[PDB]
């Protein structure tokens, strides 16, 4: 089915949430809508590290970035979501309520499996997304700093398990060390 | 300098620990498929279909067979039956047809018997 | 079914463990035996505190001791209904002063 | 002999009126219990304040990929021992093999806190 | 360095080493991101070359197959 | 499985039939040769490609041959006794 | 006329007067493991000491003797220990996981080295080992890889070809097919086509001829 | 003389070069296991076939395999 991958033979679903063909719908759109916002919105946290549209450059990056956008301005995003998520609705015909007719022409009059593939492809780069957003707006919030800038200054192991790793070559910033190498791991 | 060992100490062990790790599980799984290695193991249903594809395609569909070339069989048998006719021993009973039926047939039942497990 | 046994069997002894605790947190500061809890190294019952602490302070072969003595004890209507709502209050309390006990 | 026929027929995996959840973790809580303790005192941190929680780490490791071995093991040959009727096939022992991952954690875990607590 | 040659130890070369690493994050980034465009297309060839021709393809594919002029030539004048 | 093969150079001496371990091979009637009986091999399922057989074929070169095939490979043939593919 | 033996599963006789007095070893098959069987099952006039060929020795009962291996070579082994000692009447069963019973060893009541009517020759080529054809030239053909199983008369079109191919000097070197001249399968008989291809042939062959004479 | 009849091509012999055709038990083996059977009076056996409704192993690999020949290409008249 739709969703399914290798790892897992069977659907996933141990609390039977969709006991139901109704909130199995529901809860596919749901979780179709937000790995969407899950996967742009990761990138949206890798990307303006590397670069800031003209303009942009004085505003912070991460959950800082809601205080130092202006409210006027988280208003204009605001409202232009709202407007694309009021004045866009499902295409008459369509696989259902998660597609709105935008790059159908690439899905249509294709194999069913390869039809599958995609959407499947589709549900588990959101999911990942889900994950990864939750991670990156979490350290976000308990470092003080982007992750990706946060793993620049410390690397993949800082402040909160470089503890572990205080001993390892190349990683070694145990007290005495002839040698910090804290910043690079 | 050496300031990029933040990227192996992430890329190093994410490409000889993980993914050598999940390659040898997935290809521990891949073998237990119905086609595990369907071009060196025999009889496989992905082979057998393959196969009947080829022999499906127009150009292809015949192939397979050793005497395939002949234009016009039935003027290759009429010389036969002639030369036949010509060289034949006196009260000789062997006909040039039943010869070549008796010699395109054998007695090889244990030729490919893991076509079966395909179809 | 099963599963209703095996939970009623294990809330009956978390609930006499759970008496136990609190009587056992409740005791010491009112009262504590003498006698030289360890007299090899010179401890007291008066030393010891009460609480998380006595697992670091008394000793781990104390400690063992215990645990085999009660591992031997495992190994070796009114009043079911007062025992099990007491269980259960003891249960809430044991927790309650251990995470109070934990947390502060 | 009447003394091994009982007790292997008393392990977790052998037992009657078990579980397949039951089974496992008690089994995971014996291997990670185990587990921990050879990193621990023979790791390369030995010597290090954090040579405890570094086996316990290890451990840790250890148990997944045993129970990612056996996941791989249910997912091909799939066993149906532990399976209810009318059950999916290999479904008791794959429930069987999450939870010893989990009380491989739970061991793993248990142990790294009485060493710590008991020096 | 602690070198163990004697041809180093006499002549006393050296590994010199920079002050600062030659390529930055970004330069890294970049050749990672062709690289990811290296693999996605290897994985695709890889999957084409397991599957092999299809010649099923003439029954259901769209279009009538096509063989370029040049093609055509090259058949005509033969191996 | 391998392919055990018997070409009319045969004899007739049963030799081969009398080496078969697990008696692939039996001699049949024919008019070939003086002796009215050819080796033949209707068992060849069961040949596990010892080339005994082939050893005790008297002819100047072998009027029985046993072709091995890795590739096809069968419990029978390969001897298998632990393990059951059956 | 053949009767096939009840032969009970292995399983379901534990205890029977037929098995012989025999020791016993690890040798024997894997009951966990394996579900396959082989019986042999043979009459004795008198009680012989003989070798199992799984690990010890054994005393076959004077009577019916039954027993059970994992292989037909095992089985066919001690029928060859038994036919040393002179016990004709043996027979071999191949018994399936459902109790199934295949005779299978004198498959028609009389052993293989012994001439029978009613046999006929299986995997039998006419002529001798090095008459089969080349490998090579019966490749991308039914037997790509297996020359030794080529049929008697494949085995002869081939030779013959191969000895035409020899001619080089007077060899029809294939007409260039006009690419062109391709029409869709939808867009007459088959000998007309057949007649109306010959009158192509001839036709390059004469223009063959005629370029050829232009300079020679 | 064989009575068994080629599946896949008439002419030739069957593949299992038999000449008597197999006999069907009375009633077929059903799936087994050895297990233990504890005997309810602290006594306990080892080896003990008791029924299995299933496979043992629900694998393709295993499930595929019916054991009418090396290759379940015997015809109908192996069972
Ligand atoms: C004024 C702006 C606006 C409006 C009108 C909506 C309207 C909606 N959003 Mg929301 N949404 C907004 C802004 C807005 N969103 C923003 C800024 C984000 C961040 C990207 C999201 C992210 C979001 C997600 C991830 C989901 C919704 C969902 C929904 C629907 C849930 C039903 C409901 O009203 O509650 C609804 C159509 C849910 C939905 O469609 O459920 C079916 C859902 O899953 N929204
Ligand atoms: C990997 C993630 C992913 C995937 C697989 C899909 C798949 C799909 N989306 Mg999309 N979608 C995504 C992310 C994804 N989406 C995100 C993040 C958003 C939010 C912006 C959306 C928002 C969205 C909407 C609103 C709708 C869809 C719909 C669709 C369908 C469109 C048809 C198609 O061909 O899409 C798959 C196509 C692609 C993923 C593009 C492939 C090309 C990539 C980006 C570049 C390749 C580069 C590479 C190096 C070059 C290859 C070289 C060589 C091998 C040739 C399909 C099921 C429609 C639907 O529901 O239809 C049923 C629909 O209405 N999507
Ligand atoms: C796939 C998504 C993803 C990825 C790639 C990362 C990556 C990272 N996270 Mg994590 N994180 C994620 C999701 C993710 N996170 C989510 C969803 C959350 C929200 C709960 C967090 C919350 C979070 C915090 C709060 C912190 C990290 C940290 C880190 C960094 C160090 C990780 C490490 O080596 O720890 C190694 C740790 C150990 C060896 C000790 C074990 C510690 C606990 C007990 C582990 C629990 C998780 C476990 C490993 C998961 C097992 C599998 C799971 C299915 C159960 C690294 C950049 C740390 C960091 O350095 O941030 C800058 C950090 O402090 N993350
Ligand atoms: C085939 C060429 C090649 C080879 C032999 C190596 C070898 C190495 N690289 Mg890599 N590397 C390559 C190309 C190559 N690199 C390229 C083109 C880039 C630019 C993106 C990098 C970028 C890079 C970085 C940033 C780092 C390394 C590092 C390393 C070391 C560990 C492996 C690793 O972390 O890879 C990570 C690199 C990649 C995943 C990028 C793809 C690498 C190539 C193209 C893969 C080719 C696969 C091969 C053809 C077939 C594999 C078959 C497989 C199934 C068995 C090792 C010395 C680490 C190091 O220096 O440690 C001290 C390190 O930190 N490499
Ligand atoms: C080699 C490293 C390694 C590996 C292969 C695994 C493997 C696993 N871990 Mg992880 N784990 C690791 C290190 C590792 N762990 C470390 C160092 C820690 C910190 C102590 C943890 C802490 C941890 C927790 C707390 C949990 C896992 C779980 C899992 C499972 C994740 C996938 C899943 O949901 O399966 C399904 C099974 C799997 C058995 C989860 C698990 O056991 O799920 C049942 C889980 O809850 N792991
Ligand atoms: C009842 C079981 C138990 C107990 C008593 C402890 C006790 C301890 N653990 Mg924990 N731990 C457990 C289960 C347990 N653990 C399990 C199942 C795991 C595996 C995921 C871990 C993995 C783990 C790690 C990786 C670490 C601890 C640490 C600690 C210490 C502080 C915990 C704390 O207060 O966190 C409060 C917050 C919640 C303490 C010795 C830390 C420590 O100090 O190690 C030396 C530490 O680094 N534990
Ligand atoms: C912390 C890190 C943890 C990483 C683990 C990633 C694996 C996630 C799988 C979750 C399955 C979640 C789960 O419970 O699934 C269980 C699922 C059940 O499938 P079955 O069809 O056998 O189940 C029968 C049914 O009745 C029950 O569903 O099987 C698998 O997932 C098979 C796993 C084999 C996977 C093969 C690849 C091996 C990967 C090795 C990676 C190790 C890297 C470590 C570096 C040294
Ligand atoms: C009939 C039946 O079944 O019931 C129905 C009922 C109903 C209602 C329909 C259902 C539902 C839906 C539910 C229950 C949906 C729940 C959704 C939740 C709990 C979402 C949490 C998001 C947290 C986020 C983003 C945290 C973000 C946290 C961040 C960004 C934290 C950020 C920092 O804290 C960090 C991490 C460190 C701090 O120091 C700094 C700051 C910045 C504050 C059901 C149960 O399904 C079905
Ligand atoms: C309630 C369970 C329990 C039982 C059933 C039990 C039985 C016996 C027996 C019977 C066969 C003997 C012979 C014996 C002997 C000693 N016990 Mg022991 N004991 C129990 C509990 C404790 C605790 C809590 C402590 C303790 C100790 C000692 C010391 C050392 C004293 C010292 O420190 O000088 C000695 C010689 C103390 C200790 O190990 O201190 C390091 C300590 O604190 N025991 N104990
Ligand atoms: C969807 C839609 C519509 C729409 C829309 C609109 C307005 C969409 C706008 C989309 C927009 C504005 C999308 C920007 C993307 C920017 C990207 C991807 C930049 C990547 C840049 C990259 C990957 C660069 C990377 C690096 O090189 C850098 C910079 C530094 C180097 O060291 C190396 C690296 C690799 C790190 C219509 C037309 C209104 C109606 C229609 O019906 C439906
Ligand atoms: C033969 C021999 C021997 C052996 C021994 C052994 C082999 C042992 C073992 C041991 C072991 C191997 C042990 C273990 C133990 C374990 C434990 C004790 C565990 C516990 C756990 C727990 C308690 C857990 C819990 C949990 C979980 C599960 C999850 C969640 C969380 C928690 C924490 C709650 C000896 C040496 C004697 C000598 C003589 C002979
Ligand atoms: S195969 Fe050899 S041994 Fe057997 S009959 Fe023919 S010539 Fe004699
Ligand atoms: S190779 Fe061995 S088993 Fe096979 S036919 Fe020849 S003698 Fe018999």
């Amino acid at each position: 089915a739709v969703g399914v991958c290798l790892p897992l033979t069977d659907k996933f679903d141990p609390l039977n949430l969709a006991s139901t063909d109704e909130k199995l719908e529901r809860y596919t759109q749901v979780e179709i809508k937000h790995g969407r916002v899950a996967m742009i919105a990761v990138v949206g946290y890798i990307m303006p590290e590397i670069f800031r549209f003209p303009g942009c450059e004085s505003f912070q990056h991460g959950l800082a970035a809601l205080e130092s956008i202006p409210l006027e301005g988280w208003v204009q995003l605001a409202a232009l979501v709202g407007a694309h998520e009021v004045l866009v609705k499902p295409r008459a015909g369509g696989l259902g309520t998660s597609d709105f007719g935008l790059g159908t022409e690439l899905l249509d009059g294709i194999e069913e499996p390869e039809l599958e593939r995609k959407l499947t492809a589709e549900r588990n780069n959101g999911r990942l997304a889900m994950v990864a957003i939750m991670g990156l707006m979490v350290q976000d919030g308990m470092f003080g700093e982007p992750p990706l800038s946060y793993m620049s200054k410390n690397g993949w192991w800082g402040e909160g398990v470089q503890y572990f790793v205080q001993h390892l070559n190349n990683c070694q910033s145990f007290s005495g060390s002839f040698v910090d190498n804290a910043g690079v791991c | 300098y050496g300031d990029n060992r933040k990227w192996s100490a992430v890329l190093v062990p994410l490409t000889t620990l993980v993914f050598p790790a999940v390659a040898m599980g997935s290809f521990v799984l891949y073998s237990f498929q119905e086609d595990a290695f369907w071009r060196l193991v025999p009889g496989t249903k992905r082979a057998a279909e393959a196969e009947k594809a080829w022999r499906e395609h127009p150009l292809f569909k015949d192939s397979k067979d050793p005497m395939f070339g002949l234009l016009n069989p039935d003027d290759y048998e009429k010389g036969l039956e002639e030369a036949w006719e010509r060289a034949k021993p006196a009260g000789s009973t062997v006909t040039v047809k039943d010869k070549l039926k008796q010699l395109s047939k054998q007695d090889s039942p244990h030729w490919e018997s893991w076509r079966s497990l395909s179809a | 079914s099963e599963t209703f046994r095996r939970r009623r069997i294990s809330e009956i002894k978390n609930g006499r463990v759970a008496m136990i605790a609190c009587m056992g947190y409740i005791a010491p500061e009112y009262f504590r035996w003498p006698g030289y809890c360890s007299p090899s190294t010179d401890l007291k019952f008066a030393d010891i505190p009460n609480g998380i602490q006595a697992l670091y302070k008394m000793p781990a072969e104390a400690w063992a001791q215990i645990g085999v003595f009660i591992a031997f004890l495992e190994l070796f209507r009114r009043g079911l209904e007062a025992e099990i709502n007491n269980g259960r209050l003891a249960m809430v309390a044991i927790t309650g002063m251990i995470s109070q006990n934990a947390f502060f | 002999g009447r003394f091994s026929k009982q007790f292997l027929a008393n392990l977790a995996f052998y037992r009657d009126g078990l579980k397949p959840w039951q089974r496992g973790l008690e089994i995971g809580m014996a291997h990670g219990y185990f587990l921990i303790g050879p990193f621990t005192s023979l790791g390369p941190l030995r010597n290090t304040p954090e040579a405890a929680t570094v086996g316990l780490l290890c451990g840790c490791a250890i148990v997944g990929l045993v129970s990612i071995g056996g996941l791989i093991f249910g997912s091909t040959i799939k066993p149906t021992r532990f399976d209810k009727e009318g059950d999916k096939p290999a479904s008791g022992f794959i429930e069987m093999i999450n939870w010893h991952a989990i009380g491989g954690l739970g061991g793993a875990g248990f142990a790294h806190a009485l060493i710590t607590v008991f020096g | 360095r602690v070198p163990g040659g004697k041809r180093t130890k006499e002549l006393g070369l050296v590994v010199p080493i920079p002050e600062e690493d030659g390529l930055t994050d970004g330069q890294i980034a970049a050749l990672f991101v062709v690289a990811l465009v290296v693999l996605i297309a290897a994985v695709d060839l890889a999957r084409s070359l397991y599957f092999g021709l299809q010649p099923n393809k003439f029954k259901t594919a769209k279009g009538k197959g096509s063989i370029t002029p040049f093609m055509k030539r090259l058949i005509e004048n033969g191996f | 499985s391998h392919a055990v093969k018997i070409y009319d150079t045969c004899i007739g001496c049963t030799l081969c039939v009398r080496a078969c371990p697990t008696d692939v091979l039996e001699m049949v009637p024919a008019t070939v040769n003086a002796a009215k009986q050819v080796a033949s091999s209707p068992r060849v399922e069961d040949c596990v490609g010892c080339k005994r057989c082939e050893t005790a074929c008297p002819t100047d070169f072998l009027s029985i041959r046993v072709y091995l095939q890795e590739n096809e490979e069968t419990q029978y043939s390969l001897g298998l006794d632990l393990a059951d593919w059956s | 006329e053949i009767v096939v033996e009840s032969i009970p599963r292995p399983e379901d006789l534990l205890e029977s007067p037929k098995f012989p007095m025999f020791e016993g070893s690890t040798g024997g098959y894997m009951s966990r493991s394996t579900r396959e069987r082989h019986a042999i099952t043979w009459t004795a006039k008198d009680q012989n000491k003989f070798e199992m060929p799984t690990g010890g020795f054994a005393i076959m009962n004077k009577g019916e003797n039954l027993c059970y291996f994992r292989k037909k070579e095992q089985c066919i082994s001690l029928g060859k220990q038994l036919r040393k000692m002179k016990i004709e009447n043996y027979k071999i069963y191949r018994l399936k996981k459902d109790g199934t019973v295949i005779f299978m060893h004198p498959a028609d009541g009389v052993f293989p080295e012994k001439v029978n009517k009613g046999r006929v020759q299986v995997n039998g080529r006419p002529f001798t080992i090095r008459g089969n054809p080349q490998q090579s030239e019966l490749k991308w053909t039914k037997y790509h890889m297996k020359s030794y199983e080529a049929d008697p008369l494949t085995t002869l079109f081939i030779k013959a070809r191969v000895m035409a191919f020899q001619d080089i000097p007077n060899l029809f070197a294939l007409p260039q097919p006009n690419m062109e001249e391709m029409v869709p399968v939808e867009e007459y008989t088959k000998q007309e086509y057949t007649t109306r291809l010959m009158e192509a042939l001839k036709r390059v062959q004469d223009d063959r001829k005629a370029k050829e004479a232009k300079s020679l | 003389s064989s009575k068994w009849v080629n599946p896949e091509d008439p002419e030739m012999s069957h593949p299992s070069g038999l000449y008597v055709l197999p006999l069907k038990p009375a009633k077929p083996q059903e799936n087994y296991i050895y297990t233990w059977k504890k005997g309810e009076d602290g006594s306990i056996e080892d080896y003990v076939k008791t029924p299995f409704k299933g496979p043992e192993r629900a694998a393709d690999y295993y499930t595929q395999r019916k054991g009418n020949g090396a290759w379940d290409h015997w015809g109908p008249q192996g069972e």
